[PDB]
Order: C-alpha cells, then sequence, then structure tokens
C-alpha cells in the first residue's frame, strides 16, 4: 500500500539475533504534536490514522485543577525522509475536562471511536462505590470535511449497557480492535468482592515462604477489603445493533488471572493480541495471542526476561502473590508472530521508575535494546504501535518522561550491525 | 412465532416410497397454502408441491408429476408429502415452507422448516466409528493445542457432533463430510483450546447418527 | 418454464463495500422476484419479496429493485455475516424456479493458518485402517495448497480436503486434510508430515510426526 499501513502480510525480514550492536535508532518525533502539565496520556494508530488523548493539568500532576482534555485524531505521514510521524487532523475537548476519564480508542472505516467514563465522583477506579455507570462515547472523523457537522465529530447515545454480574463496567486501556462492524475496547468489570468465585489452592506460592494462600483473591481489588474485585476484559460495541448500540462486557478468562488494569488489545498479522499491565504481584509482562475474542482467552506468553517496576511490596520481576496494588502500565506489540518478537520501552530499574528503553524481545530473550535517555530520567507509562511504511516495521511509542510525553519512532532493523 | 418442522426423511432404495410430515405452529395454518421445496446434493434449489389452504387444490413441476403427492390435515396442523417411485435424482433436502396467502400460485416462502433429508440410494445403512483425535505436544504452536474426533465410515447423512454436551460451543470446527472412494461419508470436527487446559479440562466428544441409532462419546485424552 | 440466470457466480468484497447481485428472468415476470440469503446447512432466509419489498427484520442495508426481466438486489454496507449464498425465485406463478446462485464471500486482510497434525488412533489401528488428520485453523483467503508427503514422497489421491465455511465474526475459513492408508502402507513409512502453501505464510510450514 500507499504510505503508513497496517502490519499485515509478509514484512521485511528484521534481525532475528541477540546483538548488543546499537542497530535501533529511535527517532524524537514528538514535534508534531501539542506540548503547565501533560498526564493520562492515550496513543491508538491503526490503518494509517492515529489516536492522542491527555489531560492539560494545573501545577500537580497528581491532583493540580484539570485544565482541559484533548481528544484528538490525525494520520501517520511519512515525514519527508521515510520517518513516520503523526499529524492531528480533528480535535475535540470536552466541556468539562475533569468529568471524563480512562478514555479508549478504536479506529473503524474513517472515524476514530472513543469510550470514555463520565464521573462526578472522581476516578472511578477510586470511588467505585459512588460512581454512576455511565459512558460517553465520541465518534471523529480522521478526515474531516467542510461543513462536515455531525461527521466531523459526534457525540453518540450510550443508552443501554449489558454488564452481566458486574455492577458497573468501564474502558480500561489505550487501544482496541474492531472486526467488521464491531468495536471491541479494552475495559474492566467492576464485581463485588462477595460474589467473586475464586479457589484459593489456585494462588501460586510454592516457592514462596513470605505468601498465603489467599494474596490473589485479596490483591484483585485495590484493598484487600475493597468493595469491588476489578475483571479486565473487552467492552462490545456492534456498529449495526440498531439506532444506539448498547456496549456488553466480555470478561477476561480466569488463566493467569490477575487485577484488572489498563489493558489493550490489538491486531498483529492478522490475528488479536492482547495486553494487560501487571499492576499487582504478578510483575512478568502479561500478553499473547488471543485465542478467541469472546468469551476472552488470552494464550499468555510465558515470558521472563521483561517486567515493569513497582513499589517496595511488588518490586521489578516479583512474582509470588502479595497484596499489592502498584505498577505501571509498559506495553509491548508483537511484530514476529512466528518467532514470537515484540517491542516496547519499558524502565530499567527495580523499584524506581527510571531509564526507558525499546527493546526487542523474544519469551526468554531480549534481542536487542536502544535507551531513549540516561540511567538517571524518569519514565512513567509507554505505548508503543508498530506498522509498515514502504514494507518495513516500524514501532511508534509514547513514552512519559513535570512528566509530559514524547513520541518516539523505531524502525525495526534487517540487519543487525 | 411461525415453526416449521419436517420428519420422516430417511434412506430409501431407488423404486421404493415415503411419506414426509411437516408441523406447524405459530400461525393460522389452515388459512395459509404451503409448499415443499427441495435442495439438491450440487445445492440447486427446487420446487416440488404446492396445496392450496382447503386442500383441493395441488399443483406440482413435471418432474414429480404422478410420482409425489401434497397432502393436509388442518385438524392436527400437518403437512404431508407422499413421494413415491423414488428415484436416485429425488436425492435431495425436503423443506416444508409456507406461502403468503390462502390459494398461492405466486408465492414466495417467508417460512421454512429446518428441511429433512432424503437419500435415494441402493446401499445399506452403515453407522460410524469415532475415533480419538490426540494432542500431541507437537500441536502447541502459540500456546493453543487441538483436539477432536473422526466419525468414520457411516451411511446416509447426517451425524451431529456436539462437544461436552453443547456446553463446549467456541472454537469447534465440525467440518463437512467427505464422500470417501469406499462410498461412504466421514467427517472430523475439531476444537482448539489453551494447551494449558489440557491437563484439566477433559473434552467428550457426542456423536449422533440417527439413522444407524448410534450415539458414541468418545472422550479424547492428552 | 421460467430460467432464472444470477450473475455474477460468485463475488468477494471487503466489509463495508456496497455488493450488488443482478438477477435475470427467462420471460417476463413483472415484479413477481424474491431474494434469498443461505448460509450453511439451513433453509434459505427470505431476504426481497415483490422484487422491492424486505421480509421482516431483514436490515435495511438489503435492497432490491428490478422488474420485467431483470432485477438486482443490493447490500450496502456490506457485513461480515452477509456471506452466503444468495438465490433469486420468481413467483410469477407455478411452476416456481430460482436462479443458479451467486457465491458471497467477506474480503478480509490476510491470515495465516495454524497447523495441527493428528496422528491415527490406536482404537482406528486395531480395525486395519489408518488416517491422519491435519486441521488449517482459522485462515484467509480461503485458498491453501495441503501437501502430504509420506517419506518426502509426494502423495496423491489417497488425502481428502473438506472446508469450513467463513467465519460469521472474523470471516476465516478452517481446513481439515486426511490421509488415509491401510495399517500395511502405514507400517511401511518413517516421515509422515503436512505442508501447508498460504498467503501468508512466506515458506510452506510443515507439521508432522
Ligand atoms: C466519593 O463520592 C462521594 C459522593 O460525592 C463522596 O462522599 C466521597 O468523599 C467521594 N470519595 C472520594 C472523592 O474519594
Ligand atoms: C481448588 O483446586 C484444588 C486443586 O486441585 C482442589 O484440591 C480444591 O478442592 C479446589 N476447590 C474447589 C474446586 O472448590
Ligand atoms: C451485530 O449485529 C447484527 C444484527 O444486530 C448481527 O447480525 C451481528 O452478528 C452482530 N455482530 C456481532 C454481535 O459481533
Ligand atoms: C534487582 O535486580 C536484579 C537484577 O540483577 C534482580 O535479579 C533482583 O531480583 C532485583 N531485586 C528486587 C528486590 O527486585
Ligand atoms: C505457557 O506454559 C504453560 C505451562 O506452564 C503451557 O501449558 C502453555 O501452553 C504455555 N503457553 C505458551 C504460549 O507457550
Amino acid at each position: 500500500p500507499e504510505g503508513v499501513s497496517n502490519l499485515v502480510g509478509l514484512p521485511n525480514n528484521i534481525c532475528l539475533q541477540k546483538t548488543s550492536n546499537q542497530i535501533l535508532k529511535p527517532k524524537l518525533i514528538s514535534y508534531t504534536l501539542p506540548v503547565t502539565c501533560i498526564t493520562d496520556p492515550l496513543l491508538a494508530m491503526d490503518e494509517g490514522y492515529f489516536a492522542y488523548s491527555h489531560l492539560e493539568r494545573i501545577g500537580s500532576c497528581s491532583r493540580g485543577v484539570s485544565k482541559q482534555r484533548i481528544i484528538g485524531v490525525g494520520e501517520v505521514l511519512d515525514r519527508g525522509d521515510e520517518v513516520p510521524s503523526l499529524f492531528m487532523t480533528n480535535v475535540w475537548t470536552p466541556p468539562n475536562p475533569n468529568t471524563v476519564y480512562h478514555c479508549s480508542a478504536v479506529y473503524n472505516n474513517e472515524f476514530y471511536y472513543v469510550l470514555c467514563a463520565v464521573s462526578t465522583v472522581g476516578d472511578p477506579i477510586l470511588n467505585s462505590t459512588y460512581w454512576s455507570g455511565s459512558l460517553m462515547m465520541t465518534r471523529l472523523a480522521v478526515k474531516p470535511k467542510s461543513n462536515g457537522g455531525g461527521y466531523n465529530q459526534h457525540q453518540l447515545a450510550l443508552r443501554s449497557i449489558e454488564k452481566g454480574r458486574y455492577d458497573k463496567v468501564m474502558p480500561y486501556g489505550p487501544s482496541g480492535i474492531k472486526q467488521g462492524d464491531t468495536l471491541y475496547f479494552p475495559a474492566v468489570g467492576f464485581l463485588v468482592r462477595t460474589e467473586f468465585k475464586y479457589n484459593d489452592s489456585n494462588c501460586p506460592i510454592t516457592k514462596c515462604q513470605y505468601s498465603k494462600p489467599e494474596n490473589c483473591r485479596l490483591s484483585m481489588g485495590i484493598r484487600p477489603n475493597s468493595h469491588y474485585i476489578l475483571r479486565s476484559g473487552l467492552l462490545k460495541y456492534n456498529l449495526s445493533d440498531g439506532e444506539n448500540p448498547k456496549v456488553v462486557f466480555i470478561e477476561i478468562s480466569d488463566q493467569r488471572l490477575s487485577i484488572g488494569s489498563p489493558s489493550k488489545i490489538y491486531d498483529s498479522l492478522g490475528q488479536p493480541v492482547f495486553y494487560q499491565a501487571s499492576f499487582s504481584w504478578d510483575t512478568m509482562i502479561k500478553f499473547g495471542d488471543v485465542l478467541t475474542v469472546n468469551p476472552l482467552v488470552v494464550n499468555w506468553r510465558n515470558n521472563t526476561v521483561i517486567s515493569r517496576p513497582g513499589q517496595s511490596q511488588c518490586p521489578r520481576f516479583n512474582t509470588c502473590p502479595e497484596i499489592c496494588w502498584e505498577g505501571v502500565y509498559n506495553d509491548a506489540f508483537l511484530i514476529d508472530r512466528i518467532n514470537w518478537i515484540s517491542a516496547g520501552v519499558f524502565l530499567d530499574s527495580n523499584q524506581t521508575a527510571e531509564n526507558p528503553v525499546f527493546t526487542v524481545f523474544k519469551d526468554n530473550e531480549i534481542l536487542y535494546r536502544a535507551q531513549l535517555a540516561s540511567e538517571d530520567t524518569n519514565a512513567q507509562k509507554t505505548i508503543t504501535n508498530c506498522f509498515l511504511l514502504k514494507n518495513k516495521i516500524w514501532c511508534i511509542s509514547l513514552v512519559e518522561i513535570v512528566i509530559r510525553p514524547k513520541l518516539f519512532a523505531v524502525k525495526i532493523p534487517e540487519q543487525c550491525t | 412465532e411461525v415453526k416449521l418442522v419436517e420428519s420422516g426423511g430417511g434412506l430409501v432404495k431407488p423404486g421404493g416410497s415415503l411419506k414426509l410430515s411437516c408441523a406447524a405452529s405459530g400461525f393460522s395454518f389452515r388459512n395459509y397454502a404451503m409448499s415443499w421445496v427441495r435442495q439438491s446434493p450440487e445445492k440447486r434449489l427446487e420446487w416440488v408441491a404446492e396445496v392450496s389452504s382447503g386442500g383441493g387444490y395441488t399443483y406440482y413441476p413435471d418432474t414429480v408429476t404422478g410420482r409425489f403427492t401434497i397432502s393436509r390435515d388442518n385438524a392436527k396442523n400437518i403437512l404431508y408429502l407422499e413421494m413415491s417411485s423414488l428415484r436416485s435424482e429425488d436425492t435431495a433436502m425436503y423443506y416444508c415452507t409456507r406461502d403468503p396467502d390462502s390459494s398461492g400460485y405466486l408465492a414466495w416462502f417467508a417460512y421454512w422448516g429446518q428441511g429433512t433429508l432424503v437419500t435415494v440410494s441402493a446401499a445399506s445403512t452403515k453407522g460410524p466409528s469415532v475415533f480419538p483425535l490426540a494432542p500431541s505436544s507437537k500441536s502447541t504452536s502459540g500456546g493453543t493445542a487441538a483436539l477432536g474426533c473422526l466419525v468414520k465410515d457411516y451411511f446416509p447423512e447426517p451425524v451431529t457432533v456436539s462437544w461436552n454436551s453443547g456446553a463446549l460451543t467456541s472454537g469447534v470446527h465440525t467440518f463437512p463430510a467427505v464422500l470417501q472412494s469406499s462410498g461412504l461419508y466421514s467427517l472430523s470436527s475439531v476444537v482448539t483450546v489453551p494447551s494449558s487446559s489440557l491437563g484439566t479440562q477433559t473434552y467428550i466428544c457426542n456423536v449422533n447418527h440417527k439413522p444407524s441409532n448410534t450415539k458414541v462419546d468418545k472422550k479424547v485424552e492428552p | 418454464d421460467i430460467l432464472l440466470t444470477q450473475s455474477p457466480a460468485s463475488l468477494s468484497a471487503s466489509v463495508g463495500e456496497t455488493v450488488t447481485i443482478t438477477c435475470r428472468a427467462s420471460e417476463n415476470i413483472n415484479s413477481y422476484l424474491a431474494w434469498y440469503q443461505q448460509k450453511q446447512g439451513k433453509s434459505p432466509q427470505l431476504l426481497v419479496y415483490n422484487a422491492k419489498t424486505l421480509a421482516e427484520g431483514v436490515p435495511s442495508r438489503f435492497s432490491g429493485s428490478g422488474s420485467d426481466t431483470q432485477f438486482s438486489l443490493k447490500i450496502n454496507t456490506l457485513q461480515p455475516e452477509d456471506f452466503g449464498t444468495y438465490y433469486c425465485q420468481h413467483h410469477s406463478g407455478t411452476p416456481y424456479t430460482f436462479g443458479g446462485g451467486t457465491k458471497l464471500e467477506i474480503k478480509r486482510t490476510v491470515a495465516a493458518p495454524s497447523v495441527f497434525i493428528f496422528p491415527p488412533s490406536d482404537e482406528q489401528l486395531k480395525s486395519g485402517t489408518a488416517s491422519v488428520v491435519c486441521l488449517l485453523n482459522n485462515f484467509y483467503p480461503r485458498e491453501a495448497k495441503v501437501q502430504w508427503k509420506v517419506d518426502n514422497a509426494l502423495q496423491s489421491g489417497n488425502s481428502q480436503e473438506s472446508v469450513t465455511e467463513q467465519d460469521s465474526k472474523d470471516s476465516t475459513y478452517s481446513l481439515s486434510s486426511t490421509l488415509t492408508l491401510s495399517k500395511a502402507d502405514y507400517e511401511k513409512h518413517k516421515v509422515y508430515a503436512c505442508e501447508v502453501t498460504h498467503q501468508g505464510l512466506s515458506s510452506p510450514v510443515t507439521k508432522s510426526f
């Protein structure tokens, strides 16, 4: 195809061997987007278009005054020298920036749809027993037209929500997928703790001498006595389900179960792939091909080399079941399915979040890496999407670094020197 | 809710006879005309019989005339199709259909039953052996493991495969049957599962060959 | 009689694209033309009748037009569940005749198949024949070349192929191939290989035993 295309078919060969060579040359491409403090980044990419979101806050990046929500879409052009960049095309700013949360983006047929939570009671993850179940869904034209009216920007009607045994459902991750006319956003189900069916004998504590069988069940919520547990999953939107289609929750299977965290479903090489932040004691990266979208079943990787920084209770590389809700979202994007090679930006430090490194890896072997900064520089969230330009695998990572997001374009190299 | 249910289809020797029946519910049967439509093995659709609502007026193509006879019981809400002198070229799936009005003739079919399968064949019914398709460990590309059942050497169509009595559906691929050179049908039903479930979830495939009065349940084990 | 001629024979279109099928009556049939969609092993489902009238609960993305001798059906905003065979029937009077059908496949991005190879079961070997089974799982396009070689010996005429019908939600096919040989010819060889050539496989993939 022309310009930027999804990672499908038979892409140009890539370096398939472990090498300390410096063969990844990232490129700072942030300059083609908007710059106070900036948290809650969203980067979704698909079919040559992209979606971006953030909240510009006043002073403190934790509790400052919410200045603005930016929900924006655009195209991924070859910027002029065979390097891809994001060029905004259509920006929407909610009226009330501090009632919009946990936005999640999916592209379908020259529209981005973005699913957010509406809350007048704070971050629903933190005030769940008080959060109204409400959801807002915005459709943005990726390439708006002159008097485009509703085509350019439209606020779709989120009438009904089918949620099974779940009190309330919510988007929880940057990007999702489409299958035909059905959008699957990555979501989380709030379940009353007392209905949560769990076999404590399946909490894996064999080599864990200070654990106890019931930490897993306990750290399925943000406190061990938390009113809800969070189960990750899919929110399903069927665009041909009438006037106002419903959203339907799909829970993730119980295999390698961990607290609902911010997650991501993405297509790669024709088939869907899932990623779940390790916000709990299971700190080894959770991702793998989707076996089936519904029920949601994910052939998790037995990955032994990639993890996330955490706090002192569940640090990097922790495996033992512990009571903890800590960690950062550092997603990865599968670039090669035959050999299961993937790229993402992870933070190379044990209990401090710092030193972001763009990394290409196997299940139990990092192949080649490339620091995006100095070992001192604190990073928090990383979102990585990969795609084809002139048939060459590239990746765009948003890497949080006060804190503001900065975008890197890293071409996956073919030779190993 | 309109419902039509065919029944009585089967294996018949070239020259024999059969009477198919269709039960109807969900609409006032007596005021509608009805029709029988069949589908050849090559999937060409072919209309066979029309009867007025009163049952006085029956219409037929040349191809089945004087061999078939459409009839109707407005008391028990049942439509019938008496077929005789059966030829190998009437081997077809047989759907009973509702007309849009009482007298028909200019009729499309908004309602069809599930069909009933008539095989006009010299051959004799033979029930199948159902074999386990073993998941190997050479299987486990990407951590998904595949298991199934081979329903082999039977006659005539159809057989039904279930898994875990209908509990297991997603992942299942019951394939069309293939006509072996020996002249019996064979089909294969597979389901793909988390390789991690292999040791801890037993998978029982439920085959049913209604003609031969077979049902087996071969448990597939690793 | 009345002859309906459907064009085209078959058809492949992407989700969202608009599709159109035409049907041509041998002789004037007014607007007495009907349209059905049929998927696998199910009674055909009435879409259009009276050339232009939609049936109950048929999506409005289905339209039909025509009169006299030429008619057509339209599906705009094609949908993954719109695969099947589409037949036209005339109801201008008896005998009713249908058209040969138009086979509609949903077009999607390429998708390489998973391959699993199944060894003949002991139960089956006690009977005196062995069938080895290969499954190509959830691939697109349909077109694959499966080959059994037995001991790097290309096999032929001892194999049969059965293809799933296109999946309703993601438009993938699946394939099983059955290599069938007697318990004697099965003793005789070492390499039992399944080889799969596909658009999304740069190199043919082989599972074997
Ligand atoms: C949750 O919302 C309720 C209702 O406004 C309030 O009483 C409570 O303080 C809130 N909790 C927070 C903001 O943590
Ligand atoms: C939970 O799993 C263990 C592991 O076999 C088992 O012994 C225990 O009885 C299970 N409890 C249930 C199923 O209630
Ligand atoms: C979307 O809706 C249509 C009709 O409502 C249905 O036929 C189709 O299967 C649905 N797709 C899903 C549920 O993925
Ligand atoms: C610190 O990093 C080392 C890597 O050399 C790792 O093996 C160790 O487990 C880490 N320590 C903690 C407490 O996580
Ligand atoms: C991961 O390991 C489990 C056993 O620990 C195995 O059953 C599963 O298939 C493996 N998954 C992958 C993708 O390798």
